[PDB]
């Protein structure tokens, strides 16, 4: 029943992550993956505040950042 | 600063972490006193976001958290 709502905003954010991400690896493509997805938490996390680390597992608000780039 | 943090956590620490953080702080100290003389910023975090590359699936991460805080 919720399932519909959770796929949206989490897939929405997804892609937001994998097209970013992509931008990141062109940036600097020599740089592995791993790093890079935690990287891209501590980027999150550092600007954003740890107040919205948690909010990193809500589809919504990271949704709502990661377009507000 | 790195000095005299690292020496109000040099316990608690996860060895790898230990050593990692001992090692480093000691070669910006060998590093001291060149003319070329620099911090490894971006070398020291992504090391550490390596380290979360092998943690982070499961946010039982705390100590780490608290040393890649």
């Amino acid at each position: 029943k919720t399932s519909r709502t959770f796929f949206y905003w989490r897939l929405r954010r997804l892609l937001l992550e994998d097209l970013v991400k992509k931008k990141i690896h062109n940036a600097n493509p020599e740089l592995t993956d791993g790093q890079i997805q935690a990287m891209l938490r501590r980027w999150f996390v550092e600007v954003e505040g740890t107040v919205k680390a948690y909010v990193w597992d809500n589809n919504k608000d990271l949704a709502e950042w990661l377009e507000k780039q | 600063e790195l000095q005299d943090i690292m020496t109000s956590v040099s316990g608690r620490i996860p060895p790898n972490v230990e050593k990692s953080i001992k090692k480093e702080m000691a070669q910006y100290a060998s590093n001291i006193t060149s003319v070329l003389c620099q911090f490894p910023s971006q070398q020291i975090a992504n090391i550490l976001d390596s380290h979360a590359a092998t943690l982070n699936r499961k946010s039982e991460r705390e100590v780490f958290f608290m040393n890649t805080q």
